[PDB]
RNA sequence: UUAUUGGAGGUAGAGCACUGUUUGGACGAGCGAAUUCAGACAAACUCCGAAUGCCAAUUAAUU
RNA sequence: AUAUGUUAAGUGGAAAAGGAUGUGGCGUUGCCACA
RNA sequence: CUGGGGCGGUCGCCUCCUAAAAGGUAACGGAGGCGCUCAAAGGUUCCCUCAGAAUGGUUGGAAAUCAUUCAUAGAGUGUAA
RNA sequence: CUGGUGACUAUAGCAAGGAGGUCACACCUGUUCCCAUGCCGAACACAGAAGUUAAGCUCCUUAGCGACGAUGGUAGUCCAACUUACGUUCCGCUAGAGUAGAACGUUCCAG
């Protein structure tokens, strides 16, 4: 349930994020408190499933640079053609 | 004197925009060769007629 | 199933004359303008069509004045 | 109530421009009160006060003139000849009309 | 029949009718939605056969509410005339839908016979549709 | 012809702060278009605004 | 020619709204029976 | 001149859009104006600040005049933009 | 800090709660005089007792409204292949959101 999250370094090209919302991912941004908008990729469907158990407003545990940090979801873009997001906004408390 | 540059495809059917591009680079001739020292100046040269000429 | 449209007045040539950093004569026109979109800064003065020339030699720049206006000045050289 | 000190600054804004620089400096100031009048000579571009002299009997006529001798003597030490009026946005009469008649006078042509 | 009741301007120049829509891609008004998948204009006559058509399976049950309206007029000029010698004659109004546009919205009815209802409404348009519901 | 720097100029896109158009609420001002909360449209709307192109420097290479 | 899949229409080697247990690939989810 | 000619329309000048953020750019493409006025409606030095909405007042809505308050111009600028 | 006078995209403004004082800026008394209202010494400008810091002014505190705003993603787009709607690469908005923010300040005066 737990958002077990990695990291992806440089610029990455226009190609790349194609690739990344087919194969089944989805980009993120971290910008709470000392994070230093840490730019980080998570799962698509592991995301669907824990927000429908603690909700719109509730706290995750996502784990990002190996270690946790408790972050809620701000917002985030959906593309209402093929009913899935594109974006998710990680602001930390 | 580290960089060759060779004339692949022809300038026919193309700009007038970018073939002052190769002329300022002294490829009059199809298949033919130049050496030049890279920089700034020369290497966006061929960064525009990238399609038309290859390095080595 | 005449019209009443199809008739239209000649071209103004308006805008820029000099471009930025460039050296100008004493008398050169900078700007054609119906109205002030750009307001004579120091060494430039206006004239009776609101044409924006310089008075001395020197370079050209253009300036802000304020908020969401701007100017344009002459410097002498060296 | 109406403010007469700032709309006074608004007036002075007005004939800032024609006179600042353009068309002569140094620039000689005035600053009138109900109390006190002051003076001070200013140069416009490089932004610096040369001289200064001001009031601090007949509610401040007599000495308005004194201003006038003061600053001109002032004038006359360090050296300036050719001068620009600046009202400072009050009317050309009275107080700041003997003032400047004084400093006239005293080998200060405007 | 719908229609401005004065504009600036009778004759205006053809929208552009290719890209993607600007806005109205949700669904805010009701709980079932209809989008569409392509681009066409749509006539107001258009318009109310499909409200007709919806409404009525909907004796009395709940709203609906239209979410596009026609702007934009065009002309057509008159039968057996050459080219030029000026512009036609404005002969009615349309709008621009583009691919995402939500163009009808239904509240206070059930699931089931909201998908009745808005069927009946994609045959009266010329674009295709899908039917979406309101979001998370 | 490129590299670097500077500037003039409101198209694409977007937006409703102006003019015009427009859907459903709240609310006495006549009670969605004199105020209020949401959602839309524009060659002759604009609080905003690219990519390119253009004028220059007498700034560096290549020709 | 080589490796690995798809397609039965002669598709390729002419056309849309609409209709359908044609056949693959990746998922969602409730009964663990439908006959 | 002319989406063949005749008939109808139009012919010079000014402003905006079409015009693709320099300038320029067509069609019997889409909208308006001009063939004058001013003796102060020119020059110069001083001094002022709007249209609207709202509580009353001799009461026509509290905006035919008179007062207070809000008011980045929603007014004015001889005449189109 | 008390004033005078400039230069700087409201990170300078609006809006509120508080502390101020007769040396300095003001509030205030009067029309003899210099000058003044298409009527009014209210504002312009002379002459100046006492009294109040109530208001302007100056200062502290607050993020209610305005103004400044990255990173990421999206739209659009130069060039280049397929080709007419999809790949690749370069540049890169608007909106929105985490934050800035209750100014800086050169030179001359009186404590």
């Amino acid at each position: 349930a737990s958002l077990k999250s990695i990291i992806r370094q440089g610029k990455q090209t226009r190609s790349d994020l194609k690739q990344l919302r087919k194969s089944g991912k989805v980009p993120a941004v971290v910008y709470g408190y000392g994070t230093k908008n840490v730019s980080v990729k998570v799962d698509e469907v592991e995301f669907i499933k824990v927000i429908r158990e603690v909700g719109r407003n509730g706290v995750i545990e996502l784990g990002v640079g190996s270690k946790t940090i408790k972050v809620m979801v701000a917002d985030y873009q959906f593309d209402p053609l093929k009913n899935q997001i594109t974006h998710i906004d990680f602001l930390a408390i | 004197a580290k960089l060759q540059i060779t004339l692949t495809r022809s300038v026919i059917g193309r700009p007038e925009t970018q073939r002052k591009t190769v002329e300022a680079l002294g490829l009059k001739k199809t298949n033919s060769s130049v050496v030049v020292e890279d920089n700034p100046a020369i290497r966006g040269q061929i960064n525009k007629v990238k399609h038309l000429v290859t390095v080595e | 199933s005449s019209t009443k449209n199809g008739r239209d007045s000649e071209s103004k040539r308006l805008g820029a004359k000099r471009a930025d950093g460039q050296f100008v004569t004493g008398g050169s026109i900078l700007y054609r303008q119906r109205g002030t979109k750009i307001y004579p800064g120091e060494n430039v003065g206006r004239g009776g069509d609101d044409t924006l020339f310089a008075k001395i030699d020197g370079v050209v720049k253009f300036e802000r004045k304020g908020r969401d206006k701007k100017q344009v000045s002459v410097y002498a050289v060296a | 109530k109406i403010d007469k000190n700032k709309v006074r600054l608004k007036r002075h804004a007005r004939v800032r421009t024609n006179l600042s620089g353009t068309a002569e400096k140094p620039r000689l100031n005035v600053y009138r009160s109900n109390k006190h009048i002051y003076a001070q000579i200013i140069d416009d571009n490089k932004g610096v006060t040369l001289a200064q002299a001001s009031s601090k009997t007949a509610t401040k006529v007599e000495l308005a003139t004194k201003v006038g001798e003061a600053i001109a003597k002032k004038a006359a030490d360090k050296g300036i000849k050719e001068i620009v009026f600046d009202r400072g946005g009050y009317l050309y009469h009275g107080r700041v009309k003997a003032l400047a008649e004084a400093a006239r006078e005293s080998g200060l042509e405007f | 029949m719908l229609l401005p009741k004065r504009v600036k301007y009778r004759r205006q120049h053809r929208p552009k009718t290719t890209g993607r829509s600007k806005g109205g891609n949700y669904v805010t008004f009701g709980e079932f939605g209809l989008q569409a998948t392509t681009t066409s204009w749509i006539t107001s006559r258009q318009i109310e056969s499909a409200r007709i058509a919806m409404t009525r399976y909907m004796k009395r049950g709940g709203k609906v509410w239209i979410k596009i309206f026609p702007h934009t007029p065009y002309t057509k000029k008159p039968l057996e005339v050459r080219m030029g010698a000026g512009k036609g004659a404005v002969e009615g109004w349309i709008a621009v839908v583009k691919p995402g546009r939500i163009l009808f919205e239904v509240a206070g009815v059930s699931e089931e016979v909201a998908r009745e209802a808005l069927r009946l409404a994609s045959h009266k348009l010329p674009v295709k549709t899908k039917f979406v519901k309101r979001e998370e």
